[PDB]
């Protein structure tokens, strides 16, 4: 019953440039969101939860913000390495369950 | 610490295969939920089915309708069950963790396991005469 | 050095009120005219260590106080957790802290569990049932020197703290710079009369 | 066969003619008006302010730890309060601890960074959660935590607060280290001499107010339950109630959980006494345990019900008649106006007579009722 809406579809920045994310929640989340980066054959890899805490180990660059049904993730100085597939997964209490987003290409313009 | 899944090959379409994830390093505890998250050749995720633990209930996807079964086999095993593989069961199937904790709150007590935090490989099903 | 025992160490089965109704318990009590051990300190003499077996009765009758203490445990040598109880004219100390004791440990004049709270008689009956150390007591003055009375007289409840260590052996502590009486309880059943005020009158094998 | 008292007669005698007698309906009763949970006051309380109000708190490595037995301990004030910033509890429900016991309640204290409170969590991961503070995956209890920016924190760094960083292997749950020797992380051995390969394990927060808050000190308590064989010495406080008398209420008291109106009483207990009881083992009398006086307990009022009325032929009108009730608890028959009362029972529909006739329908006690001009 829950729909994570993510635009748009493709992201690109050359290095050091900066990308954006935005994730919307058809119904609201609160704050149980989370971001992962997924590579091609490699198991998504979290990133941010509580969409505003950095996971240990991640650098600072990785920043979200949003609450409510308008979730953000933004990210600075962009790498070589920074080339994915960003998810955006809200978990709804009211029914106990997880419902992800379309999902995001990241490209660095070279 | 460590998730390793296993039980995916291919499958005639119409029968059942079983999904394997066990767990090293720690022991499923009540604090512990478990969910199922597929994702497709080239395409997004989804959430299965989740077990909870603490309650020994289970949720179910609203796209499954008994097609999907789940059941803690033992303290490092939980199996995953698919029942009339059909073309839309051709994915790649991750198992993850998540842990259950409780907050006080105005209307009551509420449950939450929000996040996923540690994953594994993965074992791709492919469904085809 | 034996000493036959007379219809004493009845005690309340539960916390109930009752008036003037006669209540028969099968409780763990203290036979009715049983030969109980007799036990000696002055003069050397010591004090023998003594097993359990599913409760112990226990009355001193003393002029200066001069038993101090309890011991419980099936080691109660720092071997394993075991109980003890301290008495002090202060306060009241229970420990299960492991500790190293002599054969003969006289008193000059981990923990898991704590609690702090010949005229005279102080009666107590020793018994755990479910894990809690129920402990009962009576302190009713006596003048003949004799030995117990041929009386009737209860033990009120006193204390009863959680241990849940098994006790299979008991121990009496004794003060140096004297006879106390140990009765073993049997499983019997009694018809206890309860007085119009609740209160335990007499009884009946 | 619920309109009239002569309609319910005449479904029981499934007849459509009732003849001329006393006959018994149904079974008046008198259902509890409310529920009231009495229990012993708080009076002794568990200390949390011990711990909680601590003025100075121990370091992670060298995290304090408190035994909490044979007390309430209260948990309202604890989560209700704001000015804890993290309150997450792991295997429970908040509303439960004030309704399960437990045989011991720790109560562990210690100062960390910001950024490092998200580690105090069965199967989490870092080097907190690995060299200093381990806790279990079947974990049962609450890890709580509340910043101590304007306290823990001096201008130019206060150092007081230490953790350690290597360790040869991961700390058991609830196991602490105070080893403070020099660690070896290479094949060159060491003999405590600080060197190129000897390092000391332990390194000190530097806590500022300049800092972030993912810096800033954080003082965290863990309250862990657990249940073992012997018997639970921490009980919740149960929701005390306002005692309520002459009234049919449901009751518990300490766990009786009966049912009957409670009046002031006379018997005496003793100190020790708890509640009395009858010849029958029947619950008669309870101590009060939030203030020490004794209630007679009496089952709530109940009774057959039967109609009095003539020939149905000779008249329709009819009078119910309630055995073993009293009259003022009757109403809980539609003609109210009248209502005698007599040793039988509350006799509603009829009006007493002074002058005496012979008897031909036996209401009961002496009393006997007839159709009259
Ligand atoms: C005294 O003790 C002896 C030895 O146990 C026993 O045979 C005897 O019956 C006892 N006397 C009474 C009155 O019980
Ligand atoms: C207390 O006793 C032993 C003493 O060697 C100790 O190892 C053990 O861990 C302790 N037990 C408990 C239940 O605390
Ligand atoms: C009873 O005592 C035995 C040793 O004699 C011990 O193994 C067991 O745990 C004890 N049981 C209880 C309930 O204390
Ligand atoms: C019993 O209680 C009554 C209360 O009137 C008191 O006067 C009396 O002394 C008590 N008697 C005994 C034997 O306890
Ligand atoms: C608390 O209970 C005690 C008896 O245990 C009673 O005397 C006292 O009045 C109670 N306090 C309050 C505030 O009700
Ligand atoms: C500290 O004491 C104050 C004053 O009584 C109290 O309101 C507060 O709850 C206490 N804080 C704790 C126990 O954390
Ligand atoms: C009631 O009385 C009338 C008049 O005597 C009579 O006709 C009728 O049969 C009676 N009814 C019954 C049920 O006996
Ligand atoms: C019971 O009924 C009698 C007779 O009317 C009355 O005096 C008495 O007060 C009643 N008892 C109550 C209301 O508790
Ligand atoms: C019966 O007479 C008494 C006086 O003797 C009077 O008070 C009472 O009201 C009468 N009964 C009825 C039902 O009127």
């Amino acid at each position: 019953d829950i729909v994570m809406t993510q635009t748009p579809a493709s992201v690109e920045a050359a290095v050091g440039g900066t990308v954006t994310i935005k994730c919307q929640a058809s119904q609201s989340i609160s704050k149980y969101l989370a971001w992962y980066q997924q590579k091609p054959g490699q198991p998504p890899k979290l990133l941010i939860f509580e969409a505003s805490t950095l996971e240990s180990g991640v650098p600072s660059r990785f920043k979200g913000r949003g609450s409510g049904t308008e979730f953000t993730l933004t990210i600075s100085d962009l790498e070589c390495a920074d080339a994915a597939t960003y998810y955006c997964q809200g978990y709804y209490y009211s029914s106990h369950s997880y419902v992800f987003g379309g999902g995001t290409e990241v490209v660095v313009k070279r | 610490q460590s998730l390793e899944e296993s039980g995916g090959d291919l499958v005639k379409p119409g029968t059942s295969l079983t999904l394997t994830c066990t767990a090293s390093g720690f022991s499923f505890s009540h604090n512990y939920v478990m969910c199922w998250v597929r994702q497709a050749p080239g395409k997004g995720l989804e959430c299965v089915a989740c077990i909870y633990f603490g309650f020994g209930d289970t949720y179910y996807a609203s796209w499954a309708k008994g097609r999907i079964t789940i059941s803690k086999t033992s303290s490092t095993t939980v199996t995953l069950q698919m029942t009339s593989l059909t073309a839309a069961d051709t994915a790649t199937y991750f198992c993850a963790r998540a842990l259950g904790y409780y907050i006080y709150g105005d209307a009551g007590d509420i449950y939450i396991a929000d996040y996923f935090k540690l994953w594994g490989p993965g074992t791709l099903v492919t469904v085809s005469s | 050095a034996y000493t036959n025992s007379f219809t004493r160490g009845v005690y309340y089965p539960d916390k109930v009120f009752r008036s003037s109704v006669l209540h028969s318990t099968q409780d763990l009590f203290l036979p009715f005219f049983s030969n109980v051990t007799w036990f000696h300190a002055i003069h050397r003499f010591d004090n023998p260590v003594l097993p359990f077996n599913d409760g112990v009765y226990f009355a001193s009758t003393e002029k200066s106080n001069i038993i101090r203490g309890w011991i419980f445990g099936t080691t109660l040598d720092s071997k394993t957790q075991s109980l003890l109880i301290v008495n002090n004219a202060t306060n009241v100390v229970i420990k299960v802290c492991e500790f190293q004791f002599c054969n003969d440990p006289f008193l000059g004049v981990n923990c898991t569990f704590e609690y702090v709270s010949f005229k005279n008689l102080r009666e107590f009956v020793f018994k755990n049932i479910d894990g809690y150390f129920k402990i009962y007591s009576k302190h009713t003055p006596i003048n003949l020197v004799r030995d117990l009375p041929q009386g009737f007289s209860a033990l009120e409840p006193l204390v009863d703290l959680p241990i849940g260590i098994n006790i299979t052996r008991f121990q009496t502590l004794l003060a140096l710079h004297a006879a106390y009486y140990v009765g073993y309880l049997q499983p019997r059943t009694f018809l206890l009369k309860y007085n119009e005020n609740g209160t335990i009158t007499d009884a009946v094998d | 066969c619920a309109l009239d008292p002569l309609s319910e007669t005449k479904c029981t005698l499934k007849s459509f003619t009732v003849e001329k007698g006393i006959y018994q309906t149904s079974n008046f009763r008198v259902q509890p008006t409310e529920s009231i949970v009495r229990f012993p006051n708080i009076t002794n309380l568990c200390p949390f302010g011990e711990v909680f109000n601590a003025t100075r708190f121990a370091s992670v490595y060298a995290w304090n730890r408190k035994r909490i037995s044979n007390c309430v301990a209260d948990y309202s004030v604890l989560y209700n309060s704001a000015s804890f910033s993290t309150f997450k509890c792991y295997g429970v429900s908040p509303t439960k601890l004030n309704d399960l016991c437990f045989t011991n309640v720790y109560a562990d204290s210690f100062v960390i960074r910001g950024d490092e409170v998200r580690q105090i969590a069965p199967g989490q991961t870092g080097k907190i959660a690995d060299y200093n503070y381990k806790l279990p995956d079947d974990f049962t209890g609450c890890v709580i935590a509340w910043n101590s920016n304007n306290l823990d924190s001096k201008v130019g760094g206060n150092y007081n607060y230490l953790y350690r960083l290597f360790r040869k292997s991961n700390l058991k749950p609830f196991e602490r280290d105070i080893s403070t020797e020099i660690y070896q992380a290479g094949s060159t051995p060491c003999n405590g001499v600080e060197g190129f390969n000897c390092y000391f394990p332990l390194q000190s927060y530097g806590f500022q107010p300049t800092n972030g808050v993912g810096y800033q000190p954080y003082r965290v308590v863990v309250l862990s339950f657990e249940l073992l064989h012997a018997p639970a010495t921490v009980c919740g406080p149960k929701k005390s109630t306002n005692l309520v008398k002459n009234k049919c209420v449901n009751f518990n008291f300490n766990g009786l959980t009966g049912t009957g109106v409670l009046t002031e009483s006379n018997k005496k207990f003793l100190p020790f006494q708890q509640f009395g009881r009858d010849i029958a083992d029947t619950t008669d009398a309870v101590r009060d345990p939030q203030t020490l006086e004794i209630l007679d307990i009496t089952p709530c009022s109940f009774g057959g019900v039967s109609v009095i009325t003539p020939g149905t032929n000779t008249s329709n009108q009819v009078a119910v008649l309630y055995q073993d009730v009293n009259c003022t608890e009757v109403p809980v028959y539609s003609t109210g106006s009248n209502v005698f009362q007599t040793r039988a029972g509350c006799l509603i529909g009829a009006e007493h007579v002074n002058n005496s006739y012979e008897c031909d329908i036996p209401i009961g006690a002496g009393i006997c009722a007839s159709y009259q001009t």
